[PDB]
């Protein structure tokens, strides 16, 4: 996958994804945005695919956007002990449990840092405020690294793919750098939805796996905008 | 354009939430998609054991978590262990 948190120059938040998976040719005709209601209302938006309750791609107008990135890491059988036994949680269903209870950016970034899952995961959290921006790298207990924004450091954007941030990038599955070098050449001053969806274009950001591309900002809920890619 | 755009209302039981949308869906193209995801990922006698097994399987599992799926699965035709293990799938393989 792909997850890219970053801030702009005038101090708002912007968040995009892909999803990289396989069965792409049954998946791209099942990709759906949702829009869960209460009361009448808006709750909040996601992207799933048919059949599938849960959402790794979701959007909490006025509050943070969410999406996660797979981390595969342990054995199998610490699943299976941790789903059977312990009750953890799914990693899809926390995303979505956390836009429908989570009232504020805050509190977001701390269930899905703290709530027991079954597996690993990379959960990159965009809010509506400057700096509100994070990586959870999680273990199935609690969080393993925290990695925020920090634009007056040199640190306005984050790019998280499916390896951990403090340490290299394998040279055959090396998605991070040209999404970092097409973020710099971007630059924070030109920063907008349509840039980032730019970068989320470039291969092998967006490879063959690439089923959706989504781009959202919590504080313009509106602008919320997914398109299914077909790579060739 | 994008993808289509649904509401799911919250309010209504979570076996009925998600039937509104399927209604837009051929139900072939949902039901060879599962087969698709489970066959080829998940060996015969093992998809075998978690349908003879899959209500000690649920029991665990959030109540609305396979609620949604049960009140699909039911409207489907499709067997409530294979509605699971799709909803599973990141889980099943990610370690
Ligand atoms: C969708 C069906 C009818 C095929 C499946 C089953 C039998 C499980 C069903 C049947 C009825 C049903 O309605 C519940 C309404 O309750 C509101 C307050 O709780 C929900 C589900
Ligand atoms: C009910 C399941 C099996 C669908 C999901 C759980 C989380 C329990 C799971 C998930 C994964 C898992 O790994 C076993 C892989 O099978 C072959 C061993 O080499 C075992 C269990
Ligand atoms: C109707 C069947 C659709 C469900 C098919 C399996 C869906 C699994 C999606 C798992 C997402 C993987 C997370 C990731 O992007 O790395
Ligand atoms: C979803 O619900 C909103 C308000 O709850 C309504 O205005 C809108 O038309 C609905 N959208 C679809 C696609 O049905
Ligand atoms: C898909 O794979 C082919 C064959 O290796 C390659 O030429 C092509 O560039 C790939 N497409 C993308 C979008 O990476
Ligand atoms: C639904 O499934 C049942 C049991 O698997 C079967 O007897 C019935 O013929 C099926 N009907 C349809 C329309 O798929
Ligand atoms: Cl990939
Ligand atoms: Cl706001
Ligand atoms: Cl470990
Ligand atoms: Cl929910
Ligand atoms: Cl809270
Ligand atoms: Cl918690
Ligand atoms: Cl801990
Ligand atoms: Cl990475
Ligand atoms: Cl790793
Ligand atoms: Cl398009
Ligand atoms: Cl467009
Ligand atoms: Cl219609």
């Amino acid at each position: 996958c792909t997850s890219i948190v970053a801030q702009d120059s005038r101090g708002h938040v912007y968040h995009g994804r892909n999803l990289d998976y396989p069965y792409g040719s049954i998946l791209r005709k099942l990709t759906v945005d949702v829009q869960f209601l209460k009361n009448g209302q808006i709750a909040f938006t996601g992207t799933t695919f048919i059949g599938y309750v849960g959402l790794w791609t979701g959007q909490s107008p006025h509050k943070f956007t969410v999406s996660g990135d797979e981390r595969d890491r342990g054995w199998w059988w610490e699943n299976l002990v941790a789903a059977l036994f312990l009750r953890h949680s799914p990693i899809s269903w926390l995303l979505r449990t956390t836009l429908s209870e989570a009232e504020s950016f805050e509190a977001a970034v701390y269930r899905l840092a703290k709530t027991p899952l079954i597996a690993d995961v990379y959960y990159i959290v965009g809010g509506t405020n400057p700096r509100e921006g994070v990586v959870i790298t999680r273990n199935r207990d609690g969080p393993a690294d925290i990695w925020p924004l920090d634009p007056l450091k040199g640190v306005w954007f984050l790019v998280e793919t499916n390896y951990d941030h403090w340490k290299p990038a394998p040279e055959e599955d090396d998605r991070r750098t040209p999404a970092i070098k097409a973020l710099n050449a971007t630059g924070q001053a030109k920063l907008s939805l349509e840039t980032l969806f730019q970068v989320l274009s470039v291969v092998p950001v967006y490879n063959n796996y690439t089923i959706y591309t989504t781009v959202m900002s919590a504080a313009s809920p509106d602008k919320y905008m997914t398109r299914i890619r077909n790579p060739s | 354009p994008g993808p289509p755009l649904f509401n799911v209302s919250l309010d209504v039981a979570p076996e009925l939430r998600w039937l509104p949308v399927l209604r837009h869906y051929d139900v072939e193209l949902v039901r060879a998609a599962v087969a698709q995801v489970i066959g080829d990922r998940v060996p015969k006698w093992v998809l075998a054991l978690i349908e003879k097994g899959a209500l000690k399987l649920e029991r665990l599992l959030p109540p609305p978590f396979t609620a949604e799926i049960r009140g699909m699965c039911d409207f489907l035709n499709l067997s409530l262990a294979d509605g699971l293990l799709v909803n599973l799938a990141y889980e099943y393989s990610a370690f």
